[PDB]
């Protein structure tokens, strides 16, 4: 049973530093070489860092060369990535990978056969903000705007009526806050008959705001 | 310093179809090429390594061909579990990924239903106005949303977001948000979003007066 477990991700300000970890088990850590692969939301994956199993040769991506530092402790079966001077473009989801097949030499290039779950690294001047809920056939919904951080949970009538509901992915604005929407379609004749209340919860701020949708 | 370019960027197909994805390298990488499958919310999974070797447990319908600078991935008979994005990766010199190939679920063309939403009184009382135009359950994914303020088409001041294909009916949904200050919103009366789409014979205009 081969598995990789990440740890260390979180939230930092631009210019700050952060440290990742990855505990491996199930195989012979000393033999296989490791690597760190990240993927920014909305783009393709990119290789970031890489280290051999025993020799100690290390490689870094062009966009991160000189800032990051990859290391491993074969005695404790851990590989760690130190991320100094983090920037906005460094915000991504970071994985640790394992070399596929084998290597006859000491350090070499490879494909990744086993991956970790994935840890999240966010870099922003984090103004912590709570979510703002706003209230023949026509569709209604709730608009959550300007919240930090992710995620927000929206439900209609406490999860009872869920058919025809489409919750949209959030977008990031030049100010640093998020915004999304959750819609649902109903016949306009059910304004006063059917009452729709969206239940927007924000676990980081411990703030739930219910805004009843009444006929306007 | 080798750059990997996949072709096609996106392709919509049906179960049973033959699907071929191309992957090109800048410099010659002999046969050090891998392919991965990723589903939304899941880790990537290895499909093929060393250009032509199948990863254990991958179905027999996946195969791979090529050497040098040109490579292909072929799915002999596409299955429901196979709708996903596919990436190639070279490891002949360092490690670089292709840009991704999206396999969209094929379905019949569907016109969006269009709705416009004024900013709410609760929002206005706070100093910002967001006007929303919704395009509901459409196909294909390619769609144009245009914002008109006093019938003046807007550009540069909107952002959009689109969902993946619905797992029940294979449609898409799309959000577009126009953000203006409360002041600028109150200087004008007529707000209109006009939608052109391949499912619509002609542009649909939906419109209100702020009152």
């Amino acid at each position: 049973q081969v598995q990789l477990l990440e740890s260390g991700g979180g939230m930092v300000q631009p210019g700050g530093s952060l440290r990742l970890s990855c505990t491996a088990s199930g195989f012979s850590f000393s033999n296989y070489g490791m690597s760190w692969v990240r993927q920014a939301p909305g783009k393709g994956p990119e290789w970031v860092s890489g280290i051999s199993g025993s020799s100690g040769d290390t490689y870094y991506a062009d966009s991160v060369k000189g800032r990051f530092t990859i290391s491993r402790d074969n005695s404790k079966n851990t590989v760690n990535l130190q991320m100094n001077s983090l920037r906005a473009e460094d915000t991504a989801v970071y994985y640790c990978a394992k070399e596929g097949g084998f290597c006859s030499s000491a350090t070499c290039y490879y494909y990744f056969d086993c991956w970790g779950q994935g840890t999240l690294v966010t870099v922003s001047s984090a103004s912590t903000k709570g979510p703002s809920v706003f209230p023949g056939t026509a569709a209604l919904g709730c608009l959550v705007k300007d919240y930090f951080p992710e995620p927000v949970t929206v439900s209609w009538n406490s999860g009872a009526l869920t058919s025809g509901v489409h919750t949209f992915p959030a977008v990031l604005q030049s100010s640093g806050l998020y915004s999304l929407s959750s819609v649902v379609t109903v016949p306009s004749s059910s304004l006063g008959t059917q009452t729709y209340i969206c239940n927007v919860n924000h676990k980081p701020s411990n703030t739930k705001v219910d805004k009843r949708v009444e006929p306007k | 310093d080798i750059q990997m370019t996949q072709s096609p960027l996106s392709l919509s197909a049906s179960v049973g179809d033959r699907v071929t994805i191309t992957c090109r390298a800048t410099q010659s990488i002999n046969n050090w090429l891998a392919w991965y499958q990723q589903k939304s919310g899941k880790a990537p999974k290895l499909l093929i390594y060393k250009a032509s070797r199948l990863e254990s447990g991958v179905p027999s319908r996946f195969s791979g061909s090529g050497s040098g600078t040109e490579f292909t991935l072929t799915i002999s008979s596409l299955q429901p579990d196979d709708f996903a994005t596919y990436y190639c990766q070279q490891y002949g010199s360092s490690w670089t990924f292709g840009q991704g190939t999206k396999v969209e679920i094929k379905r019949t063309v569907a016109a969006p239903s269009v709705f416009i939403f004024p900013p709410s009184d609760e929002q206005l009382k706070s100093g910002t106005a967001s006007v929303v135009c919704l395009l509901n359950n459409f196909y294909p994914r390619e769609a144009k949303v245009q914002w008109k303020v006093d019938n003046a088409l807007q550009s540069g001041n909107s952002q959009e977001s689109v969902t993946e294909q619905d797992s029940k009916d294979s449609t898409y949904s799309l959000s577009s948000t126009l953000t203006l200050s409360k002041a600028d919103y109150e200087k004008h009366k007529v707000y209109a979003c006009e939608v052109t789409h391949q499912g619509l014979s002609s542009p649909v205009t939906k419109s209100f007066n702020r009152g």
